[PDB]
């Protein structure tokens, strides 16, 4: 009985985007779909709540009328509506299931909507190549907005790696910085950073000889 | 003949718990806006013993409250006499 | 509104100790209290319902009681370092507490070092990222400078740190020093940590 | 017949409802001065519920109060034992 | 017939506001301790409406409160069927 | 006949006093947490009359709570139906 | 359903005075008009209320039990007999509906009542005579109370006319100066300012070419 | 009685800014409160009933929210310049707030000036009124003297400012100077502004 | 209807006194006798209460159960039995009418009870012998306690008069100082100052001619 | 317990001045507060019940009003020199409140003096109190010293002041010099008040 | 109706003991007996309850569910299973009989419970040996943990008997020193100070000549 | 949860005085508050129950009363050396106050005096515990020190003072001097108290 979310990444200050909830699982007659936002290094704010059952949703003067909820009990989903957003809005948005009891029991997976005038762009991506446990990385340079994927192998490779935070570049564009721990030994083993961003459609791979 | 009274009480409860805690949310400061307390809220009603913890600040909540009070009286009341008449007719 | 009012913001207790964590309410809230872990970038975990009851799954150190003063208690893990969040539901609408980062402590552990040039792909457009590494340290607190032909550089010194280690409890940093090509064709010669 | 019942306590209801606003006016703090409030008071009593939100302070008011029960309970009571016999002579 | 049971509530009713007075002055913050209040009390009590600005704290009220719920429940209740009757019986 | 409803009544009343005082011990700020007390709540319970000094705060309380007032509000109805056949059957 | 008041103007101190709130709109069984009052420079002040129907008006302890609120149901009119006056009751005095709501849907006029020793006089009007948009306009010197009423040409003209608050002349007597802002091809044009004084029954008007 | 405090009284906001006025009450007044727009001179004029709801007529920019902090909120125009009230009915008696003055921003416009020399069919009369004219300006600040034969006269220099055009949110200004006519024949020569 | 007082002077620290209130009126079935107090140069202190009809009395933790309170319906009378008196009980002693209302609408004539270990004495009384209106006075020294009673001409006399303050002598015993204002022609006319003492049984009167 | 507190306790207010009185109740006592004239040595006489209603008797002069401030007006006059009380009958036990003394203010009046020496009933039982009279006065202040053959006497000098004339609205008072008869027959010449 | 206290004495921290309250008296259906505590020179602490009935016993965070509380209905007796005690919990242990009123008309006599890793040991028991009243006594030298007996003569004495308190020695072992005032023409008297200490099983007796 | 705080802690006041000793509640507990004596050592013994209701044996001289502020009051005698204590039971869990030591107070009483040397059966294992008793002494202040060849002892002596007799109301105290039996070996001459 899980929650699976959608939607969400980068507007105009003024725009609209459209997040949504999909029931994936043992859902009642009678469960409030909640949404709930985090700010940027920032605590909780409760947002709306909506009965699919009767379509009546609730809002938080913060968000005034200015979202709308809405509940499409076909596709078993709710929805959230997103008018006149202002940089504030700047946050990460979980819906939760809440079966009238008034705790949040389940949880969608969290999207990112970034509030912004300054564009869209890609990752730069330059190998950070190699004792013992020798480490290995990668940069992901110069990006705008938040959402960065990084796996190593595909995948595969877990172990030792702190894929960092990102720093906000004094040009005004997100880069980071991958890293692995691996043995001195595997050099002898195929090592790649996979970089997907869904906002600009990448999916750059890089490969780290010495 | 009584199981259709208590169901029928049940059924009004089920119905009014529902709706008052639905008639309720968005109210800021609403009590009765969680279907458990909702649902004891609605018993303390159709009882007419009505003892102030909860009760519907909103305007349909109170129009809820009223249904609940009609239906559940009588339900309830229809339960009432069901063991009395039991009580009488044995003893 | 009614206002959660979580107490503290951040916790340093040492790991094994017990550890807790106050919600005063603004008015009676009645019971209807909650209490939900939030691990960094993950959603919202639901630990405690109803003040004092334990939800299937949820570790047994983990319980809270209680006037309108709330507490959640850690009889505590190294996975625990979290976020610690705390729910209304008397009044319409929901409220959430500001919440009470745990960050765990442990004995001193100075960091392995991986210094990492521009790479050339890189070096062909401009610019010529440095990158330096500093792996699962504790604690937070750490020093690391550029020099180049030792003459000291705070010029585009750019430091971000991880998140700690789930078992660890552990601090890994890197820092960037972005710098011209012409810059770095000048003098090649690369951090002395501290 | 019933319609009668069901009338005569909205009528009671009205009255009422009319007058405990008018009694309670001029009474520093007198809650029950707003008909449509006065309107949930004067049910929350006819029923013998009597949840405690609302209530006359004043004397005329309680005088009002008064009638509004022995009027209100009965015409009520008139309504309940009508759908009674109705969901009874049914079933 | 009807007259005996309104009067014979009356009776209860003026009994139990001068007894709760009596049964309440002295208890540090007794509400219940003057008759016009007593009385007000008496009556939102026979009725089983039962509004909670006052009640009360002492043993021995309580112990009035009894005798007036008894008492005043049926003797009320004689008269809500005597204007049920009348209501019907005409109509 | 009418000794068992009294007796019936006080029995329940004896019972669920005993089991709210129960039910609503460990709940931080329970009310409902001494027999007498407890008592004083179930009488007010079964009457109908419903005040507001007291309840249960637990939710094994409210099923007392509701126990009661099913029971209650039958066995007490009994003895106020008694009481006014005896004023009616004589006068 | 509009509201129109009547009475009101200078009264001596301890003095008494009756205002009147004529119906003019469908009216309901159970409407309160309410009275309600403006000090200059001052906030509003709840005083009175009063059904019709039964004729029962409460007041408030600052109008304690000198004034009195009527209700001739015939004239459709509620009226407010006004004993014991104060330098303080210097104020406009508004009637209002409230449908046993809680706010107040329509509104009277309002009308001024002055409380002084002082006596009345009345207005001096002096012209004030005058490149694109020139300006001319009117004194109106020397009065006593404030209701002052200035249209030009019957009321006709009522563009960049800027008709002046009252100032305190350091006799005590309202002078004021109304202005008008005109092309100067007009000068071709029929210009006079009509200074009404329901108080000292003035109707001035004077003629204004250069 | 029952205290509706409105905070606060003045409010400088640029036009299509977003403005808002606090309305708190001293106790729980219910959802009772009800604004209300005052407009220099006229009537009051009901914009929200029961803390929330709107009435026919009232712009899309007009709305109030909520504890005992009672809010309305603009999201602003020129013709909002007004006093805004509050009002209390959940106890007997009713109760207002003190009220806030909007007051419209804008960008600086330097006023017209029109002298006026006293009426022939006054100065027959004993004193001399002189008139001075500042039309539609912005800000209020304003200083205007008078000197005659280059004597800076503060001897009856009397100042009015009228209340901001409902479009042009503009001040305009009138200051008169009453003189003997004996001091008035005496020197005639006529007002600096700045 | 009128409540007349009786018993109360002067008692040994730890003793005891009876104070009477005899119903003197219509009195009901449930009227409830009050019993207030006031110490010397002090507000009221509420003390105790009855219903003559049930016998039944509540306190003040200040006569905590020191005093009884009891009710002889036969002699419609309520009485102040007063044991383990205290200097803080020197006081005056009200009883009142209260029917069930929670009001005072009828009250007793106040005595006076004096506790103290300084025992009992009686008046000196010395003429003050005598252009207009003169004056004549007499003292009536060294008394104790305070109960002192003084007119002129056994009443008849009563204007001009201020028959003062008593003031505590440096030694402990009551003096005062009658005086009267009278026209000079009188002397003609009689003068005498009847002091009474209920406590020491006097009945001093005075001559005063010039 | 539940606490009127009077405000405030003195009031020097000029007659036919309107005069106000307030009893702060420490919770809401209802409108269950009495208002009650007790006169200089007369017992108290209920003006107000209920908080606003009159008794059969009381002039039209007095009136209460109202939250948990109630308030005693005087729209005054010389029979109105008293103390005012104020009672709450809400919860048990009865209540009182401190009270006020009003008292009049009027125009300056100097006395008029009567000196009288020790009567020869006295004189034969060693002490010789001397009697010096002030009558029908405004305001209290004064000053009224001894001296003997011009010698200051403070030894033995006893004030006592009346309460004001219930219609005069004035202070009479008397000052004893009492004195040993030897004291007293030394130096036989008696009073200069200021 | 009393109540009997038995177990209790010294524990491991981190370690359980099990205390007991036996009935002894007209017990009814519906007692809870209830569990206090105070600590060396403490207030008290309310800890527990339970009905024996339907055997449900609440606690207090303080001992959380570190403790629990069983009701043997046969041998009508209560206990106080202590599991995870903390040094805090070094304190004197009553149990409460409270008939669902809300207070405490019986109690058991008190146990004491001590908390430490420092383990035990046993008494010395030195001589203190001796006009009119003169006085002897006998130490009892280097004790753990508190609980510590002595009566004079198998308890035969008990006058002028001052029998101190215990300090704690620098080295950390309870010795303390009782004492007897007696008449000097006692030697001639058996004069013997039995020491037990149920902790250490001991029944040290010296005997005092001088 | 609910706060009985009693007041106060300590009372010195002397025998057959009036003594009175307060539990505030934080909050109405009705009159669900319960007096206990608890003699040194034995287990509590209830006093007052419902705030003013008394057992059958306890003397008459204790009494309880009344708003939030319940007391208990003692108008004194020698057996009442005690701390009293205050009990909740309006509220879910019991609750008690602090408690109130009360202490008697008369008149000085200066104290017997016994030296104890050390037991032979101590003194053949190493140390020599030396004691010196204070019997039946008021007040408690008291000082004793120990000289040996007048050289003042400060080390290894060590006090302990008795609970005052229930009818004596009196302090006795025991001062050990614990030695090496070296120490006492060397120099054998023994409390010079004050
Ligand atoms: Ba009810």
């Amino acid at each position: 009985v899980q929650l699976v979310e959608s939607g969400g990444g980068l507007v105009q200050p003024g725009g609209s985007l459209r997040l949504s909830c999909a029931a994936s699982g043992y859902t009642f007659t009678s469960d409030w779909i909640h949404w709930v936002r985090q700010a940027p290094g920032k605590g909780l704010e409760w947002i709306g709540e909506i009965i699919p059952s009767y379509g009546r949703a609730n809002y938080a003067d913060s968000v005034k009328g200015r979202f709308t909820i809405s509940a499409d009990t076909s596709k078993n989903t709710a929805y959230l509506q997103m008018n006149s957003l202002r940089a504030e809005d700047t946050a990460v948005y979980y819906c939760a299931r809440e079966r009238g009891d008034g705790y949040f029991d389940y949880w969608g997976q969290g999207t990112l909507v970034t509030v912004s005038s300054a564009s869209t762009k890609g990752p730069s991506v330059f190998p950070l190549a190699p004792g013992g446990t020798a480490a290995l990385g990668c940069l992901v340079k110069d990006y705008f907005p938040e959402p960065v994927t990084v796996s190593w192998n595909s995948g595969a490779l877990t172990s030792g790696v702190h894929t960092f935070p990102a720093v906000l570049q004094s040009s005004g564009l997100y880069s980071l910085s991958s890293v692995v721990t691996v043995p001195s030994s595997s050099l002898t083993q195929t090592y790649i950073c996979n970089v997907n961003h869904k906002p600009s459609n990448t999916k750059v791979d890089k490969k780290v000889e010495p | 003949c009584a199981g259709a009274a208590t169901v029928l009480l049940v059924i009004v409860l089920l119905a009014g718990s529902y709706l008052a805690v639905l008639a309720e949310r968005g109210a800021p400061g609403a009590q009765l806006i969680t279907y458990p307390r909702a649902l004891w809220w609605s018993v303390v009603t159709a009882t007419t013993v009505g003892y102030g913890d909860l009760y519907p600040v909103t305007l349909w909540g109170r129009c809820v409250a009223v249904v609940v009070m009609v239906a559940g009286i009588t339900s309830f009341g229809l339960v009432t006499a069901a063991l009395a008449t039991w009580f009488v007719g044995q003893c | 509104d009614i206002q959660m009012t979580q107490s503290p913001s951040s916790l340093s207790a040492s790991v094994g100790d017990r550890v807790t964590i106050t919600c005063r309410a603004s008015q009676s809230i009645g019971t209807d209290i909650h209490w939900y872990q939030q691990k960094p970038g993950k959603a919202p975990k639901l630990l405690i319902k109803y003040a004092s009851e334990s939800i299937s799954g949820v570790p047994s150190r983990f319980s809270g009681s209680r006037g309108t003063d709330f507490t959640l208690t850690i009889s505590l893990q190294p996975e625990d370092f979290a976020t610690y969040y705390c729910q209304q539901s008397n009044r319409w609408p929901f409220t959430f507490g500001q919440g009470t980062k745990v960050e765990i402590k442990r004995t001193v552990a100075a960091p392995s070092v991986f210094i990492f040039p521009p790479s050339d792909s890189q070096l062909k457009s401009g610019t010529a990222s440095v990158v330096c590494l500093l792996n699962n340290f504790y604690p937070r607190e750490a020093k690391v400078q550029w020099k180049v032909d030792n003459a000291l550089q705070s010029g585009n010194s750019q430091e971000s740190v991880t998140e700690q280690d789930s078992k660890d409890s552990t601090y890994s940093l890197s820092s960037t020093l972005t710098l011209s090509k012409a810059d770095y064709e000048k003098h090649k010669v690369y951090c002395e940590v501290t």
